[PDB]
């Protein structure tokens, strides 16, 4: 149960964002990984 | 909804302000985030949160 | 504490014939008064 | 500006509460020879 | 075929039921969450300054008197980042392997 992955912010992770801590999105999405798989 | 150099009672900073839905009890005036930072305030002239 | 005296309170219904209730609930602040005196003893008052 | 201050062993304490301060009166008054603060700077006293 | 099909079925019946399987992945995620939560929580320290809130210094003190307190917060916070980025690097060598 992931605590965020960068899926559109528009809680630990509100505090993180407000202190410049940002989770970045991975290059290959879980769909593209499922496709290579 | 505008970014502003806020202050309330001496709680200075810079931020965007918004109307809360949080039900404070009558004695309460600040709220705090998981960080130990403020995240909500009762306005000292008009008692909305 | 250090020049200040304060009282919190809670009220709840229960049905225990001779006991203090099993469960959990919290006391909200009601006043603060800067009395600033040594305090070492207390006594309750009740009416007839 | 009281007529008489107290003996330091018995240093008087007066509360100040439910009032608006104007620290510029004091911070502008030439009559003091010591006006030192120890958790704040005096220019900010009106701002807090 | 039937043994393979039965075995694939036992992986389903396993992974659906049990609460202990993905511990190897979950412990990596748990540390990433916790290290960010630790790096957040260090902002609440004094480092011997008069506050952990940056503005409660600046809105209380003048320029000269702030520089002591702010240098204390930089001395703390900056070590708080170098610690994390060390931990993250070392962790990264565990994951890269
Ligand atoms: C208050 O009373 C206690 C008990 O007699 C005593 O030890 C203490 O020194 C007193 N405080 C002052 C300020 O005299």
């Amino acid at each position: 149960t992931l605590a965020d992955a960068g899926f559109i912010k528009q809680d630990l992770i509100c505090a993180q964002k407000f202190n410049g801590l940002t989770v970045l999105p991975p290059l290959l999405t879980d769909e593209m990984i499922a496709q290579y798989t | 909804n505008k970014c502003v150099n806020f202050n309330f009672n001496g709680l200075t900073g810079t931020g965007v302000l918004t109307e809360s839905n949080k039900k404070f009890l009558p004695f309460q005036q600040f709220g705090r985030d998981i960080a130990d930072t403020t995240d909500a305030v009762r306005d000292p002239q008009t008692l909305e949160i | 504490i250090d020049g200040y005296f304060k009282i919190y309170s809670k009220h709840t219904p229960i049905n225990l014939v001779r006991d203090l209730p099993q469960g959990f609930s919290a006391l909200e602040p009601l006043v603060d008064l800067p009395i600033g005196i040594n305090i070492t003893r207390f006594q309750t008052l009740l009416a007839l | 500006n009281a007529t008489r201050f107290a003996s330091v062993y018995a240093w008087n304490r007066k509360r100040i509460s439910n009032c608006v301060a104007d620290y510029s009166v004091l911070y502008n008054s030439a009559s003091f020879s010591t006006f030192k603060c120890y958790g704040v700077s005096p220019t900010k006293l009106n701002d807090l | 075929a039937n043994q393979f099909n039965s075995a694939i079925g036992k992986i389903q019946d396993s992974l659906s039921s049990t609460a202990s399987a993905l511990g190897k992945l979950q412990n990596v995620v748990n540390q990433n969450a916790q290290a960010l939560n630790t790096l957040v929580k260090q902002l609440s320290s004094n480092f011997g300054a008069i506050s952990s809130v940056l503005n409660d210094i600046l809105s209380r003190l003048d320029k000269v008197e702030a520089e002591v307190q702010i240098d204390r917060l930089i001395t703390g916070r900056l070590q708080s980042l170098q610690t994390y980025v060390t931990q993250q690097l070392i962790r990264a060598a565990e994951i890269r392997a």
